[PDB]
Formats: C-alpha cells, structure tokens, sequence
C-alpha cells in the first residue's frame, strides 16, 4: 500500500525524464520528487515539490548512460513530515 | 537522540521543507552555502541542503545530504565520521563531499537561521 501508486517514466530524453503516477481516488495535498543516482542514492539527491492536482513532472539536466533512482513523495500541508510509504523506480539514461 | 545534539547550531534550521531551503539558499546563499534541517521522510534524522547552482524559475538550484548518526558518530553515508555535525560540516568546507547530479559537492558559508 504506498502513497502515490503506479510510479513509472513515460517517456525519456538521454537528459531527460518524463514521469507519472496515479491520480488516485483519495487526494493529497501535495507531492515531493525526489532523484539521484543509483549509488549514491539514497544519501544524495534533488527534489522538487509539486500540488497534489498532478500526477506527472519531468526530471531533466540529467545525464545519458546513468542509472538514477527516482522516489516520489506524498504530503499534508497539516503535516510536516511525509506521508510513509512512499514509491520508488529505477531507470537508466 | 544517539548522537552529539547540534540544534544550537546556528546553520541549523530545525523544521524547513526543502522548499523554503532552496527559498532560504536562493533569497540569501551563494555557491556552496548550506544548512541543516529536519529531514521529512525520517523523523528525527537529518539533512544537509548545499547550494550547487545558480539557475534551476528563478530559483537556484540545492543537492540534499542524509544525515546518519550510528554508533554515536556522524557520517553522510560513508567516508569518514564525527563525533559532531559541526566536526563534520568542517571537514567538508576543506575536502570534498562527493561528485553527483553533474556537480561537485563542497561546503562554504552556511546560511544562519535569523
């Protein structure tokens, strides 16, 4: 049972990462990106925040031939912390 | 609660999203600027967000650091380790951290909590 649900790329750039997940039933307020490369991962990253309305954002200035591992978030604006159980994705380039 | 407690750090900002961060870094930082924060995924640990660029909206862009305590001592996920985040974060203004995400990671100035 994680929170979002259904995390996948969509469609790739050798830069560049476009990705989804489901726009569920029981809304949040909002959504954190969270990415790295794989191996450094999980104890070096970037993020970004978006509203809870959307279920899809791209990744870019990455670079080709790289395994990134990409976890994204859920979030209460009543809530400091994290929803748990998060979903999470590897891909390459 | 098994480490060397470093919330009277003045780089430290207790509760910040990584959003008012990059905010902070952004409004206030340059190259390298940092400070340390509540992580939101892993309550009761934390993060070190290092400025890293000047561009990506007109924001600046930020690299986030876990924090691990283990053993009474600090490390940022291995390398060497501290008896303090203060040790540690001194450590890092003289040596480099790591090179990921297309930039290297070191630290400068730290943004104060006001």
């Amino acid at each position: 049972s994680s929170v979002p649900t259904k995390l996948e790329v969509v469609a790739a750039t050798p830069t560049s990462l476009l990705i989804s997940w489901d726009a569920p039933a029981v809304t949040v307020d909002y959504y954190v990106i969270t990415y790295g490369e794989t191996g450094y991962w999980p104890y070096y990253w970037q993020e970004f925040e978006v509203p809870g309305s959307k279920s899809t954002a791209t990744i870019s200035g990455l670079k080709p031939g790289v395994d990134y591992t990409i976890t994204v978030y859920a979030g209460s604006y009543d809530s400091y912390y994290y929803y748990g159980s998060p979903i999470s994705i590897n891909y390459r380039t | 609660l098994n480490c060397a407690d470093p919330t009277s750090e003045r780089w430290f900002h207790g509760h910040l999203s990584g959003k008012e961060a990059e905010k902070l870094l952004t409004e206030k930082g340059k190259h390298g600027s940092f400070l340390v924060r509540e992580s939101q995924s892993h309550p009761g640990d934390f993060v070190l967000s290092v400025r890293t660029g000047d561009d990506k909206d007109g924001k600046s862009k930020v690299t986030h650091v876990m924090i691990r305590c283990q053993e009474l001592k600090y490390d940022v996920g291995g390398g060497e380790r501290f008896d303090s985040l203060t040790d540690l974060v001194e450590h890092y203004k003289k040596n480099p951290m790591v090179e990921t995400l297309g930039t290297v990671l070191q630290l400068k100035q730290p943004l104060n909590k006001e």
